[PDB]
This record gives C-alpha cells, structure tokens and sequence, in this order.
C-alpha cells in the first residue's frame, strides 16, 4: 500500500525564462507585453481627431483654398505624411509649431467673421488679393480666412480697425505681412513707398516694416509674406493699425483649449472605433502593463519597451516524462 | 528548485493528475489512481492570479501626448526630449525584463514549496507506520483502505489505530 | 505559507507571549507559561530593522526645484515638463507599489522560516526522547523540569542523560 | 501524562493590515509606512534659510520698486496667487520667466543706486516722471527703481551714461522703453520725435526705437512701456545712450545667484520653522523614499507618488483566534 | 538562513574542499578526506552565472549623447534638463542598490538551499542504515568502505543490501 | 565510520550586504560598478573626434587665424574643445543661435569647406582687401577670420551689392555672415560711405532685414564697435542671396556637410587616442559589459547608466565561515 505526493504535468510547451535558468518549459503562462493593435486611428474620450486629409495645420487654419475638409471638438489632430498644402505664398509662419501644439485638442471650436470683407474696408481694394502661388481650381486666388487688401485708385489711406472679444472664450486671430520683391510693387500695391503695420491688444504689441528684395522664386514668387496669430482673451480688445502691406483677417476662431493633446501623421484611415491609447499605426486595446507598439502614443496607455517577450510563468515546471 | 521537491526528489510530474496542480497517488485493494489536492491547489490559483493581477493593475499611467515638434533652430530641445524618451525606455525596459525573470524564479519556488510542504504534512503524521521510500512516496507498514488514506491527505490520521499492525510487519 | 510553519502546521500565534517574534509555551510538574527565544527574536528584529533602513537609506535624493514656469509661447516645452514629472510619477508609484508588495510576502517568509528552523532545533535535540504531537509542541518521554526546559531553549540539551526514563514511556 | 514544549509565535490586538503580491489585507503585528502622507502646513526654511515672501506683490513689481510694494538672502520666493499687477506702466517684461527662475534663490542681495538721482542728469528732467496707470495715495506716481527722464525746458539732448561694476559679483540692472501713443505725446515728453535708446555691456548690446500707436487703454495708457534687464559681470561697464524715451536705472541689484530653486506660488503661510522639502501646501520632514503630498517640491524630497497606502510588514501574520 | 543549513546545523565550511562549493568529508577504516559534490556544484555554477549575466544582458542601452548647452538666459530649461538627468540618477542608483541587496539576500539563501537538499538527499539513501550524528554528519550502523562511500555519493546507495546487518546495531 | 555533507570555505575577506546584513563574507562576488576608465578621448563606433586645439566652435568655423582651416576631418563622431581655449569671435559680438550651432555640427559624416565666394573676382565694386583688425592679430600683425571678408567701400562709393550663391555641391551647405556695427557715424562713413544702411539675406526658407546700430560699447580687445556672426543651412537646389549698401562681413569660405544625429561636445583636457570606444566620458572611455558606472554623468554613445553607487557588490558564492 502507498501514497504518493506529486505534481501535474500536461501537454504545454510554452516558456519562460527564470533569473537562474534560460527556456525552462512549464505548464501555464500569461504574456505581459502588448504586442497587438488595431491598424486604424480610433476616437478618445469618445471624441473622433480632427483629419486634415491632404492639407496641413497652416494651409487648413489659414483658409488654403485646397482645404475645404470637415467639427466643433476633436481630441487630436491627423495629418497624412504627404500633407504639402499649407503656405502657398511663401514665407515665416511664426510660432508654427507653438500654435500646432495649442489647436492639437479643442473642446469648442467655431469659425466667425471678425472683419466682414462687405463692410470693413471702403477706402481699400478687397477683391484683387489673388495669387497664382495659391491656386484654386487653376484660377488665381488666396487664404479664405485672410484678405490681402491693396490700394484702391492710387491711395491706400492710413487703416485702423478694432475688434473687441465678446466671445466668452478665447479667440484665435491670424494675419499676414507682405513683403514685396521691389519698390516697383510694393509702389503698385499699396502707393506709399515706406509703410509700418501695428497689431497691438492689451497683452500683444508689435510693429512691422515691410523687407524689400528679390528672394529665391518659391512657387514663382520672389516676394514674401510672413504669417502671424495671437488669442485675444475674453473682453481683450485687438487693435490693427496699418498704411500698407497687411493681410487683415477675415475670419476669426472662438475656442475653448483642453488640457493638452498631440498630432499624429500617419497613413492610418480613421474609423468609427473608440480607444484610449492611441498610435500612429493603430489604436492599442490592452490591460496589460507593457507595449511594443510605438513609443510616440497619445492618452493613457501602456509603457513602451524594446522587450519582444515577457512571459509570466503561473503553472509549474513541466515535466511529463 | 529551492525546496528540493519538484525536479528533485520528485523527479517528475503526472500527466496523469488532470485535475489540479498538486496531489496524491493512492494505492491499495479497491484500486489506485492520482487525486489533486483540490484545497492547496485552489490555494495556490488564488494567490498566483493575486500576483498575476498586482503586476499588472499597480500599473494605473497618465494621459500623457509623448510626441512633440521642434523646428530646425530647436535642435538641442528636440535632443533633450529624445534623452527623456529614451531614458523611460531604457528603465521600463530593464525593469519589464528582471520583474519576469525574478518573479518567474519566485513562481516556481512557490509550487516548490507547496510540494514540498504537502509531502512533509504526510511525513509528520505517519511517522514509523509507514517506510519512507524516497521519490516522493511512502510506503505503508499496514493495510491503508480508502478512509485511511482520505484521513492522511485530510491530516486526521490515527496513528495509534494501526500503530500495533505497523510495528508488526517491521 | 512558504516554510510551513506559520499559519500551518502551528496553527495560530500567542497573545500570552509579550516579549518576543518566536518563542515557547511550556508545561511541567513545575507549572507553565510563555517564554520568548531571546536569541531568535533580537536576530530577527535586528535583520528586520536593517531591511526598514536598507529601503529607506538608499533613496539618495538630489536637491530639486521641480516646478517650473512657462509662457504662453512655451506650451510644447511646459509640455515637456510635465511628461518628466508624469513619467518619474509612474516609475515610482508602480516601483513603490510593487517593492512593498514583494517585500511584504518576503518578511513574512523569513518569519515563517525562523519560526520553521525554530522547531527543527529543539525537535534535533529531542530527537525520540520526546513526541512530535504536533501543533508545534513536544511532549517529553520523560520527566523535564524547569532547569531540563530552560536547556532545551537554550541549545544546552543534555539527551544522554534522559535516555533510559524515555525509552520506558514508549 | 507527558511534559510538553511547544514552539510558536507571537500575537498581538494590532489591526495594521498589508498588501502582499500573493495575498490583500493581511493583518500583521508590527508595521511601518513607507509613504509620507502628512506635512505642516507651512512655508519654511529651506537649507536654514528663509524664502522671499513678496506681500501682495509679483517678482516684477518688487524688482522695479512699484510704489505699492530687507533680506540679504533667500531660498525661494513666494507670491500669493491673488498677487498685484507689477508692471503699472502697461508693457512687455522681456525675458521675465527667466529673471523670475535667475531670482528665485540668491545669497548676499544689495539694492544700490546705481545712477544717483541728484548727480546723474543735469540735462534731463527726473521729476516730472509721473503716470496715472502707477498712482500711490491719490498722486501720480512711478517705480521707485527706475526714472522717467523727460526733456527740461523743451531739450532733450543726448544722454550718455556708464556704470563699471566694483561690487565683486553680478549686477542686475532693469531699464524701460517708453512707445507714446501719439506723435505729440513724444513731443511732449521728449521733444526730439525721432529717437532711438542704444544699451551695451560687453556681453549685452541692443538698440530700441519707439514704436508710436495707440493700443488698447490699460489703466488709461494707450501707449506702452516695455522693460528689460541684464546681469553685468563683474568689473564689466554697462552703457545707455539715448536722445529719448529711455527710462533710466536708478537702482540696481547686486547680487550672487544660487545654482538656484523655484517660485511658491501659495497662500500657505510662512513661519519660522526649518525643513528639507518644501510644498506648495506646506513642509515635510523627509525621512521615508515616498511622499504622496505634492508633485511640485523644492529641496532634498521624497519622490511623489500617486499611491494612498504603502505599509511595509515588519513583524509577522497576526493570528489571535 | 532561510533553510537553516549554511551557518545552521551545520555549523561552518570546510576550507578543505577546495574542488567546489559543497561536498563531502568522508572517514572509514581506509582513510579519510574531502570530495566536492560535482553535479550540485556544476548546476550552481550554471545558475548562478546565468544570474549574474541575466542582470547584465537585459541592460541595453540607447546610444545617447547626455549633454546640452544652454545660454544664460535658457535657464529654466537648462534645470529642466538638470531635472532630467538628477531624475534618472536617483531612479538607477535606487534601483541599483537595492537589486544587489535582494539579490546578495536571494543568492545566499540559495546556497543554503543547494547545502539541505543534499543532506536530506542522502539522509533519503541511507535510512536506516545509518544515524544522523549531527553537524550535518552521518554515522553508519555498518561498516562503509570506498567503494560504497561514492555509491552514496552517486545516487546509486544499496539499502536492502545492508538492511540485516544495520537491524542488530 | 562517518560521511558528512558540508560546503565550501576559503581565505578570502570579501565582503557583500544584503537587506538583512552588513559586511557579509562571501567565498565569491563580483562587481556590478564599472568604476574604471581609460583617461583618454577615443574614437566613438570608429571615427576620431574634431579636437579644436585653442579655439573653440565659434573661431574655427569662422576661421579664426590661430585654428587650423581644414585640415578638419571631413568627419567626426564628436567635438573637444579644451577648458583653455581662448580662440573664438576675436572682433567683439553675439554670435546668433551659436548653441544650436554647435549642436547641429557635432557629429558629421562629410564635410567639405570651399570657397563660396572667391575673394578676387566677387567683388569687383568693393574693396576686398583690407578687412584686418587689430582685435584678431595673427603673426604679429592686423588680420581677420578666413571664412569671411570684411568689405569695405572702394575708393569713395559703396555701391548697392547684390551676390547670390546657387547650391551646386548636392548637400546641405552652412553659409555664414558677419553685420558690423561701427562705434561712431565717422566709422560708418570712413567704412562704407553711406551713412543710412541695410543689410538684407534670403534663401527660399530663410529671411531677414539687418540694420546697423552705432554707438559706442564697452571696449573688447580694443573695439568698441560690434560685429555679429549670422548663419543658416542652404539646402541642395537652393539659393542664398545677399544684399547691401554697407556693413556686410561676406561669406569667403562655406561648407557642406551630411549632418549625423545626436552626438555632443567634450569640453576636456583628457587626450585624445586612436583608441575605438562605445562609451566615452570627458574624462575618459568607459569599456564595460556592466551595467551601471560611477565614472561620469555625462556620457556619449550607447554607455552604462550613472549611478552614485561608490560598490555594487553583487553574490556569486555563499557566506564564507572558515571558523
Ligand atoms: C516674360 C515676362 O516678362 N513675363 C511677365 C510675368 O513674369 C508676369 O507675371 C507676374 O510676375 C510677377 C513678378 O514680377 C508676379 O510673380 C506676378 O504674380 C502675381 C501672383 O500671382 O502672385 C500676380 C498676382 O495677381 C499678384 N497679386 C496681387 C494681389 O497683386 C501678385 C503680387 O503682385 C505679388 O505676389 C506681390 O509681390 O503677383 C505675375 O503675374 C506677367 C504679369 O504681368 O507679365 C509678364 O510679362
Ligand atoms: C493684473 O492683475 C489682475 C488680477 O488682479 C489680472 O486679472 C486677470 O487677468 C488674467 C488674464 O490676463 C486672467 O487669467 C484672470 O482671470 C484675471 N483675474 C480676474 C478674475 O480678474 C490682470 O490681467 C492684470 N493686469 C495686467 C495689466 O496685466
Ligand atoms: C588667441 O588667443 C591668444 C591668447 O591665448 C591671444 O594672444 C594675445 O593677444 C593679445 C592681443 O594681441 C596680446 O597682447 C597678448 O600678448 C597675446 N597673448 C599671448 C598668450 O600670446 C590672441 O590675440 C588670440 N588670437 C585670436 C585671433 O583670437
Ligand atoms: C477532515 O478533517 C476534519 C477536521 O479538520 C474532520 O472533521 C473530517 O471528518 C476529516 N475528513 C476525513 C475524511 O477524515
Ligand atoms: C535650521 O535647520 C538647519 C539644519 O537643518 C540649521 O543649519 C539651522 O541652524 C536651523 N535653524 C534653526 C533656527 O534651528
Ligand atoms: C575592452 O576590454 C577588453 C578586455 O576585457 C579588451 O581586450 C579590449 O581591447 C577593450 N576594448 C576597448 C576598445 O577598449
């Protein structure tokens, strides 16, 4: 008669590694490391990103008439690795990456008309601000968010429009500078010869003095127009002053930033999905501690490793014999 | 393995003992046949997931964006992020790697010495009633029916009860 | 769990015994009462102690100013920022977390195994001139008293001397 | 019949409980934290040195000496979140969050007048210089650590004016730039219409030219002012020309900056009582690795963690029965 | 230690068995001397180095070049990146300490685990045919030569073949 | 007749802690802390560092007289610059994002100086010849950085001039300038003739406006005008052009360069070797399998981490009672 005390062996071949011993085949294991995604650029928070398809932040805030795409809220912004359509007239958009950042996540999000083109300029030429280095549909044209004014009848008077926040939230205002190649244009466009631009609110102040020279053609152009933007708080009043070379806003975004978000440029189609950790080569669905997906993830996710396994042992050494 | 029984003493495992981790082998008139420890083997399942679960929910991480875009003139911050990037990868990285190899070590011990642990339960109890024959198995000096066996793995075995048979086939 | 002992085969602790981690519980012609092992105990709260400062100690902490002011021009860098403190925050917090949780089932390793290593002292000077019935206790064979007690606890067991009253009471 | 020894372990009424990784709420008989959870309540001294409280006041208007707003050393600063404006004069503080970090701890501190007042402007007007928008007790006023030079009877000749620094470390030293908001403003105050400021060290050099417009009205001013700073080196000359619109120096810092700390910015009180990390919310006495009080600190600290509970087992499983 | 071996019932080392880390000392008639168990020794050997080279390989570094200049007026990010640097210095130098102290704890424990599963492998060859004297000792209740002596040693013991002559002592 | 089981003892003093004890003897134990280095400046993944000798980054892309002109590697993995080295803007001024520069050239993998603009027949309308200074002497003598020239007018005019530089050499080239700022209005005219001047400098990517500020600074090495250093990358294709009525320092010498990634700069004494290193330390380079080193926290390559560890005193054999 006999008892015996032993232990289970079954059919596994899983393995683990211990500090003491490599490959050491056991009866059950579990896999720490996230390895798996979805493939597709997912909503978070239940809130889908802003796809900005073929154009980019600058071109599709500016109004790149190439950019007529589709929402009020976005919780990050998509653009595709082949996304040239922004600047079209060439030259400095300033703070650039600064105000990416700042529009990567909106919780509100509403375009205005902060100057109405019909009725803010009589002593100015609004409708000739066209160029071939911002095409739409072949034909000459410009920012949609943006006028480019010029003399009209050989007199550019001396502008100055206010406009006061009555927004309740911030608001987002972007406007030009254009730099002429030669005297001759600068001459033709705006009269004067030696002209300033002022933009001043209650917290921005700078002045602008237009930098006449031939420069290197940039999609035909030998001239230049710096971009530049500010958000005027709530009540805030922004002041522009100008006696030549200003590209006055026409529209203008009310909005409320949320916390802080990111930009993802990917290939990667959006669909109908929810998620919350997300990757630029799909949307990572896990419990688990550990990933090797990507190390440049947006939302609350699992921490990247190099690792290419890391498995748990549960069960025991496995030994049938 | 730390506590010598399991590729130890015990050489080997049981296929043939489905229906647990540890257990018995029984022999005797009426039969024989492998029985798990249904009792220390769900002991043994709780605290495993217990661990299983502590790894991975002590590991609640913030909403955090990770990319960032520098310009040509930002060069040096650019390197600064990279330096964080990479050193966060480097730590979970080694980390990730030793808590599975140190954590795979303890795992294994601890199946150890549950074996180890029910063997000696047997050990202490039967004592001189029964020949301690190496392998993980004791052979018994008196007849052991069903209930006498029940009654060692149950740990309320009489030793007086057969003590006066057991002394007799020594 | 690990050793057996604690929560096992000694099935629960001692209110009565108020000067000790481990000690012994006697009873003799004399009378009886709790006595904590003195060597055992100090060894183990000396180790005890040095594991509380080594966890302590070797956090050497640089001086910091974590806080940090940016402009609203300096949002990816304020961003940066915060992915530093973000990601220092779950180093620690998911370190922490698990370095208690992994010492915690360590500490009460090491008591179950002086508590183990304890009872195997005095059963190897019992040898047979005692009984094992269990529950962590021996009853003697043999007369023991107070001065016989007091040299068991203290390794000085003098087993020759008891031999022949023992082998009787068998 | 027999005599017994039995081996065991103690017990105790302890209700501590811990987390093992195998098992939840094991109750034990002796325990320790390994988390700091409790602090003072306090803004102390750090390294046995107090901070700078700066009253209702912000680092900008303390430096400048706003008329609104003794400590040779300090190891922080701390402002009230409900601070005052320190700039009055509405304006530009360049490079102001890096004065604030180069500020923010300092031993041996020294306000000295760099350009006395009596001796330092025989040609200018250094009295005149008053303004609505810095007002003290019903009078117009100003910074107490700059001078508003105006022209005297209708001249503002060329100012040329160089300090060399003999203190044996670091000056700090703030000047203004006034921009008018109209050409007879600029007139008024500095005759001359067109002007520049030019400020040269051997390490610094910048030239400034007014910038008239009229802004949005910030306590009445539709002009604006700007301020600037810079640290001469020691032994090093610090230069200022101008034919207007310079506000002038009058009082300079020297100072010696400290590898350096951070800005409390809290209304937490500050006492006189000793630590080695300091929080927003208040001190904590560092002993353990581990502190779940405040992310944001300043000294040798525990790390922050987002944990509430991290006992540490010392004695063993608590079994009464 | 944990298993109560190594500085336990078996009081010290024998600076005697110099061929491995634990062994035998054997005393008959014959003679007597020192004898490393070789397969328990080599498996140590194996596992242990395996440990330390674990530690080791798993640390796989980015290439990463530490250094930044900044100007005097990039002060706050120059201590931002002061922050970055203290940061990972006192996550590694923790981390680092207290791996060794585990694992110095681990490893010793270790040994003393290898040192009880051997004397109770042999305590399991020698049943009753010997006495356990202490001290990690065996005492035979028959008469052990050389070449029995390293049956023991072996795995290869003959306790049915010394039964009858052990009974009578 | 006894067997007993025991295990090993040996003479040895080594000693290891655990978190249960202090200055445990052990009968083996290793090391985890590298704590050793080479003392010397090696080769990182096999190519040589740019030693700059006395000058520092500044003087020798602008080519200070005393730094050695290429010569220069047209590769290394990293730059040294000794502590002592004094060789750098020898004419007084800001040198424009010069941090970002010396970032930007620390490790290359070509780079090739040439002459952008040959100083005889670029110039025929100013006066190429007599940009010297006695803020950067060389040979005992009055002389000027040899990537650029210092034009000054020609006989008594200062024509608007206008020159552009097309690059041809199929890389990023680095172009850099100098705007001289003159003490006084007499400087201004005895230099450049016209008193009321621009300076005007664009590619397709880069654009701005210089305008000069006279007036008089504090004297360094003797000049109390300034002059400042301006640079930018001309990617392949593209043009560079300049414009001015006065003041320009213009480019003589540019170059192309396939910038790497990362790297950094060793400001250090330590000697250079043709030693091969994976990790190096201003101090010297680290060759190690070990996984932590207390040698330096400023390290460059694929390097241990830094620990303040002084030992790392890990187990390898069993507590040691040789009784
Ligand atoms: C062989 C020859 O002489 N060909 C010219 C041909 O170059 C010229 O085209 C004009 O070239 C000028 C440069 O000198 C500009 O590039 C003009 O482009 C436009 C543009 O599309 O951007 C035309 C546009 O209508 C203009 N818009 C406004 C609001 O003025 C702008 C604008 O003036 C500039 O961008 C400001 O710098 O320029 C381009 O038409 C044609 C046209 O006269 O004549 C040929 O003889
Ligand atoms: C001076 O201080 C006041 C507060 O006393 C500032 O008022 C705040 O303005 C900021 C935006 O600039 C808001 O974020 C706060 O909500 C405002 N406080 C409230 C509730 O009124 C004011 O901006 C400062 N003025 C100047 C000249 O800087
Ligand atoms: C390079 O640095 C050296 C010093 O290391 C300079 O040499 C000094 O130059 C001044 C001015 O002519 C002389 O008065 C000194 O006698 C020189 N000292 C030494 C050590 O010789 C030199 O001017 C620098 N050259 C450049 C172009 O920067
Ligand atoms: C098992 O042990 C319990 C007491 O713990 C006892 O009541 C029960 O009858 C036992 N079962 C068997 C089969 O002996
Ligand atoms: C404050 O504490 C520090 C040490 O922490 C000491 O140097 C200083 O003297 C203390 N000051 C007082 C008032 O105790
Ligand atoms: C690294 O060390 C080995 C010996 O361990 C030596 O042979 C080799 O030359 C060293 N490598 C370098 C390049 O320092």
């Amino acid at each position: 008669d006999t008892l015996c005390i032993g232990y289970h062996a079954n059919n596994s071949t899983d393995t683990v590694d211990t500090v003491l011993e490599k490959n050491v085949t056991v009866t059950h294991s579990v896999n720490l490391l996230e390895d798996k995604h979805n493939g597709k650029l997912c909503k978070l928070r239940g809130v889908a990103p802003l796809h900005l398809g073929k154009c980019n932040i600058a071109g599709w805030i500016l109004g790149n008439p190439e950019c007529e795409s589709l929402a009020s809220s976005w919780s990050y912004i998509v653009e595709t690795p082949s996304s040239d359509n922004g600047t079209c007239y060439p030259g400095d958009f300033i703070d650039y990456e600064e105000l990416r950042e700042q529009l990567s996540s909106v919780s509100s999000f509403e375009r205005f008309e902060i100057f109405p083109k019909t009725s803010s300029w009589p002593n100015h030429d609004s409708n000739k601000g066209v160029t071939a280095a911002c095409p739409h549909a072949g034909a000459k044209s410009f920012y949609k968010n943006l006028i480019w004014l010029v003399k009209k009848g050989n007199s550019y008077p001396k502008l100055s429009k206010s406009y006061i926040n009555d927004k309740g939230k911030e608001v987002l205002v972007l406007w030009g500078i254009h730099h002429p190649s030669t005297s001759a244009d600068q001459q033709s466009l705006y009269q004067n010869a030696d002209t300033y631009v002022f933009v001043c609110s209650s917290r921005y102040s700078k002045k602008f003095k237009p930098e006449i020279a031939i420069c290197p053609k940039v999609r035909d152009q030998e001239g230049r127009m710096n971009y530049y933007w500010t958000l005027v708080e709530p009540g805030d009043k922004i002041t522009f002053e100008a006696t030549g070379n200003l590209v006055v806003p026409r529209y203008a975004f009310a909005m409320e930033r949320n916390a802080g978000s990111g930009i993802i440029i990917s290939d990667t189609p959006v669909h109908d999905c929810n998620t919350t950790c997300q990757t630029p080569k799909g949307a990572i669905n896990t419990s688990l501690p550990f990933q090797n997906i990507h190390p440049i993830t947006i939302g609350k996710c699992p921490k990247y490793v190099k690792s290419t396994k890391l498995r748990l042992a549960t069960g025991l050494r496995n030994i049938p014999s | 393995g730390l506590f010598g029984a399991i590729a130890g003493f015990i050489e080997g495992g049981w296929t043939g003992m489905v229906d647990g981790w540890y257990g018995y082998h029984h022999q005797n008139e009426q039969g024989s046949g492998y029985a798990a420890d249904l009792k220390s083997t769900q002991n043994a399942i709780d605290e495993i997931t217990n661990k299983v679960n502590s790894v991975i929910e002590k590991m609640n991480t913030q909403f955090t964006a990770v990319g960032k875009e520098f310009n040509h003139l930002e060069k040096r911050i650019e390197n600064l992020n990279k330096k964080v990037d990479d050193g966060f990868l480097d730590i979970w990285t080694y980390n990730a790697e030793l808590l599975v190899l140190l954590e795979n070590e303890r795992t294994l011990d601890y199946h150890d010495s549950n074996v180890k642990n029910l063997y000696e339960k047997v050990r202490s109890q039967l004592k001189n009633n029964a020949k301690e024959i190496g392998n993980g198995c004791f052979e018994f000096y008196h007849k052991c029916d069903n209930t006498c066996m029940e009654s060692v793995k149950n740990g309320t075995y009489d030793y007086p009860k057969y003590s006066e048979e057991a002394k007799l086939n020594r």
